[PDB]
């Protein structure tokens, strides 16, 4: 392969990568939408730029190596919480260090790769059970 | 960042 795919291996196991797709293909491919849901259940995060890249190469629909190759492109060594930290961080106009879930809320469905409205509520609600949002641990939390 | 937040975000909804 020319994609770094065997580091992908070494973090995430062969095994649940290839089941992960025989779970989802049909003739032989998987769909970017399947491949993406398969990326999370081995604990990686795409992106949209992430997707339109490997949709770009080869279309809505993906080979198994294709699929490797896309695996390889959600790895994200370099993620980095602090970055996370920063960007929220830019919001806390009154710099508490807290920001109300309906700030969170605006923020995560406003710009980017915008979640829904429920998406958003119902990812805050699970991490806080009070409207101040600590949002440097929610970073550190969203990240494992 | 932003796209990073909620691409784990769109992670933890799976699992």
């Amino acid at each position: 392969s020319v994609a770094d795919i065997q580091q992908l291996e070494e973090k995430v196991d062969e095994s649940d990568v290839r089941i992960y797709f025989n779970e989802k293909s049909s003739g032989g491919k998987i769909s970017i939408d399947n491949a993406s849901y398969n990326a999370r259940k081995l604990g990686l995060a795409p992106s949209s730029i992430d997707e339109k890249k490997i949709k770009e190469l080869y279309g809505d629909n993906l080979t198994y190596e294709q699929y490797l190759e896309y695996l390889s492109i959600c790895v994200h060594d370099k993620d980095n919480v602090e970055e996370l930290i920063k960007m929220f961080a830019h919001f806390d106009n009154n710099c508490t260090g807290y920001l109300t879930k309906s700030q969170m809320k605006n923020i995560l469905t406003t710009w980017g790769d915008a979640l829904t409205d429920q998406e958003a509520i119902d990812a805050l609600n699970a991490f806080s059970s009070e409207d101040n949002i600590d949002y440097k641990l929610f970073c550190e939390d969203i990240l494992q | 960042s932003l796209m990073r937040v909620q691409a784990h975000i769109r992670k933890r909804m799976v699992a």
